[PDB]
RNA sequence: GCGACCCCAGGUCAGGCGGGACUACCCGCUGAGUUUAAGCAUAUCAAUAAGCGGAGGAAAAGAAACUUACAAGGAUUCCCCUAGUAACGGCGAGCGAACCGGGAACAGCCCAGCCUUAGAAUCGGGCGGCUCCGCCGUUCGAAUUGUAGUCUGGAGAAGCGU
RNA sequence: CACCACGAGGCGCUGUCUACGAGUCGGGUUGUUUGGGAAUGCAGCCCAAAUCGGGCGGUGAAUUCCGUCCAAGGCUAAAU
């Protein structure tokens, strides 16, 4: 009966209490490495609603990522091509920052499975997320019908294939209908289907 | 380009030769699908090969609203009216669609009658051979049970018929074109008329 | 490499109207009843009763 | 059929029918519809008037189903009546055949041609032209509106 | 209103006996329990108001309703949400005055 | 000085997990120019080639914050049609979907949150047994900053009847 | 061969309740992409919600209605 209070308070991010707490937390996070384990989530309710459980085999990692766009990584900012492609700055990565955080956690922790993640803090230079990971080899995980699906081989490195919630968001899959149809089953799959020249036997 | 020809617009400027799909496997696909159907029929014996019963629904848009076809599944309202619990319908060969709304009495009544006909035509084996429950059938009915191959309840249109009727004076004095024109005018000017009425 | 290499998407098959197919079948059936035509096609029918 | 191709007849004639002087080069006038306004202007103007420019309003996300409206002329109405119904109508002058053109897939009835002489016809349709209604009324029939 | 049976004009279309839609749980999507309202009120008391809410309240106290609506529209993005926020600020001000 | 907790450190501590390989298909990122426009810069080539990663036997998608405006359809996927169409485009060169309709196949579900408080009813490890892919007993530990159970909007809780 | 309905579901009733995902949606702007055209999706930065409410209804905006669904958590065979 307490999680609703926490959620409502975390919806008030401009309140004095939240501003003070977030300022202290952001300072503390700035002093620590980019990827570090946290003993327990600092947002219990959000973790629950994203699938976390307080049982063995569940872990949470805080991930720090840099803010801003993606400068084209060409030497001296020189592009050999037509003017349309000569832009260097003001270019944007097609993936979101939380997706980058999940990828960094997954690559660093190759023996675990990324389940979900959530925003926690941010400053002008850094954005912070906590990633929920699952030790698929633990007996507690393997004996829990609600989560042991992650143990199957088809879910290997979900974060690196865009299969997480952030992955579905940046792949254009969070909507349906006339505004999103080109994204299913995938944008490239749709392109291949549309470009195919069908030559039947009896033409 | 030369002569008087239609302006060409062939879309062949990409690497289209790498995206050509041929149909040399068409007979193989037909054979594979037939084999799958036969295996499924053997598996689900003696359940009908046509699958679960489907509702009767109207075609969408003005082009097909006169047409009747098969829908995904029976609505919750139709199942309630027919007395079939929604959790039981799927297990006895009745498709269920919790999304479809019922806006008119005609469609709901048609689907309720369809469900009643299916119930009258349905034979249910007991879960255990020696135990007979409320919904189970009698031994005589069970003995003469066979698998139906084709569609057991075709969804068919009532074929048109031209009848001879008396032309009364009321019909002979009806101006269809005038009625259509005046209705169009009213639809066009309803907004202006309402604005004027509100002003005055 | 050969000139104009052969490709699988050559138009191998033909779509003849069903009515023409039935016309051809009927013509062949009618011709099968003419002893002169059957002989002309190379069949030894000198001993068939009719 | 390769053996019927005219290039076979041109084997041993050097130019393959494309001329010694002009020759057969790759794209002497550009690709596709190039030069529609500059060096192919005469062809476009004389054979494709109206090709360049734009007219009319746009219609984003236009669906053709809401514009569906098949039409049938009164000269084709009688063909919809089955033979036995036609015989019954001919025999009895006290009743008229009742043709629902919508059941045959027609929305509007137009007024081209004529009806069978001295035959009353009751026609039901979504729409009808003024001339078609006038002809039906003159024949002694009536019009019914439906949807 | 029933369809007229005509293909043109008002209330056009095939004539059928229209049926009121059966009630379903989705009719309450915009509503929440009394406990949620109580929790939200308590958390509002604990956490206070955001700076732009305070600015809107000051503008309403002065009497610049149009300026308050403009500020709300700039902050929130849409006229509808701005109107809702201004109305909520006005209700809070009325409660404070009483 | 002792003790409790918190955060962290060292362990060849007891027991587990991960890296890499293959390319026809599959998922994510990054990303040209040749070329066409009879020149060329937007456009086109192409949301392609090259480059960097991640799976399976298929992958991906999937149970409407949908399609429509109808007398209404009803997860996803694919085929035919829609259609070289609506639209986009130095409105030039060119480019170009979706809905309805007909078919193949069909299948639905699980959670978070208020609701044990007459006691965490949950789970992991060690040890000992058993008809040993698991079950039972005992002992340590995890967990109240919440494991089980109920509930998921199509509902549902509670109460009363069958 | 034993087949136990405590309990849990099915159906009917109710002047009682009925909890549903936030730096998320949405908006401004920039870049890219799309047939998506006063801006189709995605992404960076800025602002930043609501619960008789929220998204969509292919021309931007205000007013009054109407239609349709319920995002920001997750799994799932077959047709390919
Ligand atoms: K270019
Ligand atoms: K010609
Ligand atoms: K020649
Ligand atoms: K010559
Ligand atoms: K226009
Ligand atoms: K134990
Ligand atoms: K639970
Ligand atoms: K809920
Ligand atoms: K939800
Ligand atoms: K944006
Ligand atoms: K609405
Ligand atoms: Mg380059
Ligand atoms: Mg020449
Ligand atoms: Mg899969
Ligand atoms: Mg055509
Ligand atoms: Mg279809
Ligand atoms: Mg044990």
């Amino acid at each position: 009966g307490a999680y609703t209070y926490v959620s409502e308070l975390w919806r008030k991010k401009q309140s004095d209490v939240m501003r003070f707490l977030q300022r202290v937390r952001c300072w503390e996070y700035r002093q620590l490495p980019s990827i570090v384990r946290v003993t327990r989530p600092t947002r219990p309710d959000k973790a629950r609603r994203l699938g976390y459980k307080a049982k063995q085999g569940y872990v949470v990692y805080r991930v720090r990522v840099k803010r801003g766009g993606r400068k084209r990584p060409v030497p001296k900012g020189i592009v050999y091509g037509k003017p349309t492609n000569q832009g260097v700055t003001q270019l944007k990565f097609q993936r979101s920052k939380r997706s980058v955080a999940e990828e960094r956690a997954g690559r660093k922790l190759g023996g675990l499975k990324v389940l979900n993640s959530y925003w926690i803090n941010e400053d002008s230079t850094y954005k912070y997320y906590e990633v929920i990971l699952v030790d698929a080899a633990h007996a507690a995980i393997r004996n829990d019908p609600r989560i042991n699906w992650i143990c199957n081989p088809v879910h290997k490195h979900r974060e690196l294939r865009g299969l997480t919630s952030a992955g579905k968001k940046y792949r254009g899959l969070r909507g349906k209908g006339h505004l999103y149809h080109k994204n299913r089953p995938s944008r490239r799959g749709t392109w291949k289907r549309n470009q195919t020249l069908s030559l039947r036997r009896y033409r | 380009m030369k002569h008087n020809n239609v302006i060409p617009n062939g879309h062949f400027k990409k690497h289209w030769q790498n995206y050509v799909r041929t149909w040399f496997n068409q007979p193989a696909r037909k054979t594979r699908r037939r084999a799958a159907r036969q295996q499924k029929a053997v598996k689900i014996f003696p359940r009908p090969t046509a699958g679960s019963l489907r509702p009767i629904v109207h075609g969408q848009t003005l082009k097909y609203n006169m047409k009747v076809r098969a829908g995904r599944g029976f609505s919750l309202e139709e199942l309630k009216a027919a007395g079939i619990p929604k959790k039981l319908a799927p297990t006895i060969g009745i498709a269920v669609d919790h999304r479809r709304r019922n806006r008119s009495l005609e469609g709901l009544q048609t689907n309720v009658q369809r469900l009643k006909t299916y119930k009258a035509k349905l034979v249910i084996f007991p879960r255990r051979a020696k135990k007979v429950k409320a919904g189970d059938s009698s031994a005589e009915e069970l003995a003469t049970a066979t698998q139906v191959q084709g569609s057991y309840m075709p969804i068919t249109r009532e074929q048109p018929a031209v009848d001879l009727v008396k032309v009364t004076d009321e019909m002979k004095s009806f101006n269809a074109y005038g009625k259509l024109r005046i209705e169009r005018t009213n639809a066009r000017h309803i907004g202006a008329r309402l604005k004027r009425a509100a002003e005055a | 490499r050969m000139f104009a290499p052969t490709k699988i998407w050559r138009r191998w098959h033909r779509k003849i109207p069903v009515n023409q197919k039935r016309y051809a079948v009927a013509s062949a059936i009618a011709a099968s009843a003419v002893p002169s035509l059957v002989l002309a096609r190379g069949h030894r029918i000198e001993s068939v009763p009719e | 059929t390769t053996r019927f191709k005219k290039n076979r007849k041109k084997r041993g004639h050097v130019s393959a029918g494309h001329g010694r002087v002009g020759k057969h080069r790759k794209h002497p006038g550009g690709r596709g519809n190039a030069g529609g306004m500059h060096h192919h202007r005469i062809l476009f103007d004389k054979y494709h008037p109206g090709y360049f420019g734009k007219v009319g309003m746009r219609y984003f996300h236009k669906l053709r189903n809401k514009f569906h409206c098949p039409t049938i002329n009164i000269d084709n109405l009688w063909s919809l009546v089955p033979q036995e119904v036609k015989d019954k109508a001919k025999s009895s002058n006290a009743t008229a055949p009742f043709i629902d053109v919508t059941q045959y897939g027609y929305f509007k009835v137009l007024g081209k041609g004529v009806l069978p002489q001295n035959q009353a016809v009751v026609v039901k349709a979504k729409l009808i032209s003024k001339n078609a209604e006038k002809k039906i009324k003159e024949a002694g029939g009536a019009v019914v509106l439906t949807a | 209103q029933p369809n007229t049976g005509l293909s043109v004009g008002l209330n056009k279309g095939h004539v059928v006996t229209k049926k009121e839609l059966a009630p379903r749980p989705s009719d309450r999507k915009g509503k929440t329990s009394k406990r949620v309202h109580f929790v939200r009120s308590l958390i509002r008391e604990v956490a206070g108001f955001a700076p732009y809410e305070k600015r809107i309240t000051e503008l309403l106290k002065v009497g610049k309703d149009k300026r308050a609506l403009k500020v709300a529209k700039r902050k929130l993005g849409t006229h509808k949400r701005a109107k809702k926020k201004r109305e909520e600020m006005s209700n809070a001000l009325r409660k404070m005055r009483a």
